[PDB]
């Protein structure tokens, strides 16, 4: 199971 | 024992050759479950592992579409990596992620991780703490400052803690007897003839489970760590793993030399002689 | 920037005897970039039905692969691994010593 949300750099 | 979880994703930028190569896999301990490949056909996360294949359909729409999300994030961070950098657009670089968590032997939430790399060098990472980070260097530093204003720890922390440890238990069950098994090493000892007055002196492991492992070799119960030849831990294919370690021995002292093997699917450690 | 030469060895999955099925494996690893070319051959000749694993790396964020095709021993065939990498200056051939 993933994580939900990536955020970008 | 404890156990882990662990996703780690590559992206390669492919100047001209189209969009940046994905890759994503993920692993219970040192058992692959699932992949992603940008090349691939289905462009759906695949099951990799026997146990995790009768999961459902809600499961692998689910991680279909955030291996799908994480690909975007990845092909974005690589336009904004070059700028960090000053670097041109021609040049092919590399970004690669590492995250998961670990259970103790109680199965209870151990210790979460977010390693990020560029350029196969350490860019930006999550402190033991989880909520605080750590930036390589000056660019990695505006990356910093950026999920810092935007609590980006928080809900890294919520999902390490929470949903990452939760399923990690969930595959543990549904693959229990390939997660929760030891394959002890099937070990023994080769001998060949280097010249006339040397040989070498060759310890196998063989068939294990899991990979860690240690192979010494001791002359007069004397260790050789600056005399052996070690080499590093193999993958048998078929989800066991293989080692061995030499010495060359002064012919006739094939008698002062033992092979000692430890590992967890093994009672006592092993010493092995050529006798 | 970082480049590191892939360490490369050759083995069966199963300890080899003449006449019986097994598999070639080639585990490539510590190397990056991840570009790589992974050859296996029989008597100096590249071997078409060959797989590999999924891209994975390490702790200090070198990559590893296993190349792996299906073969069967023979007491005279020959088999070794090609590896052409960008610390390489020319692909490197691993030869397969079977006892070992």
């Amino acid at each position: 199971n993933l994580v939900p949300m990536v955020a970008t750099v | 024992g404890s156990h882990s979880m662990r996703y780690f994703f590559t992206s390669v930028s492919r100047p001209g050759r189209g969009e940046p190569r994905f890759i994503a896999v993920g692993y219970v301990d040192d058992t692959q479950f699932v992949r992603f490949d940008s090349d691939a056909a289905s462009q759906r996360m695949e099951p990799r592992a026997p146990w995790i294949e009768q999961e459902g359909p809600e499961y692998w729409d689910g991680e279909t579409r955030k291996v799908k999300a994480h690909s975007q994030t990845h092909r974005v961070d690589l336009g904004t990596l070059r700028g960090y950098y000053n670097q041109s657009e021609a040049g092919s670089h590399t970004v690669q992620r590492m995250y998961g968590c670990d259970v103790g032997s109680d199965w209870r939430f151990l210790r979460g991780y977010h390693q990020y790399a560029y350029d196969g060098k350490d860019y930006i990472a999550l402190k033991e703490d989880l909520r605080s980070w750590t930036a390589a260097d000056m660019a990695a530093q505006t990356t910093k400052h950026k999920w810092e204003a935007a609590h980006v720890a928080e809900q890294l922390r919520a999902y390490l803690e929470g949903t990452c440890v939760e399923w990690l238990r969930r595959y543990l069950e549904n693959g229990k007897e390939t997660l929760q098994r030891t394959d002890a090493p099937k070990t023994h000892m080769t001998h060949h003839a280097v010249s006339d007055h040397e040989a070498t002196l060759r310890c196998w492991a063989l068939s294990f489970y899991p990979a860690e492992i240690t192979l010494t070799w001791q002359r007069d119960g004397e260790d050789q760590t600056q005399d052996t030849e070690l080499v590093e831990t193999r993958p048998a294919g078929d989800g066991t793993f293989q080692k061995w370690a030499a010495v060359v021995v002064p012919s006739g002292q094939e008698q002062r030399y033992t092979c000692h093997v430890q590992h967890e699917g093994l009672p006592k450690p092993l010493t092995l002689r050529w006798e | 920037m970082i480049q590191r030469t892939p360490k490369i060895q050759v083995y069966s999955r199963h300890p080899a005897e003449n006449g019986k099925s097994n598999f070639l494996n080639c585990y490539v690893s510590g190397f990056h970039p991840s570009d790589i070319e992974v050859d296996l051959l029989k008597n100096g000749e590249r071997i078409e039905k060959v797989e590999h694993s999924d891209l994975s790396f390490s702790k200090d964020w070198s990559f590893y692969l296993l190349y792996y095709t299906e073969f069967t021993p023979t007491e005279k065939d020959e088999y070794a691994c090609r590896v052409n990498h960008v610390t390489l200056s020319q692909p490197k051939i691993v030869k397969w010593d079977r006892d070992m």
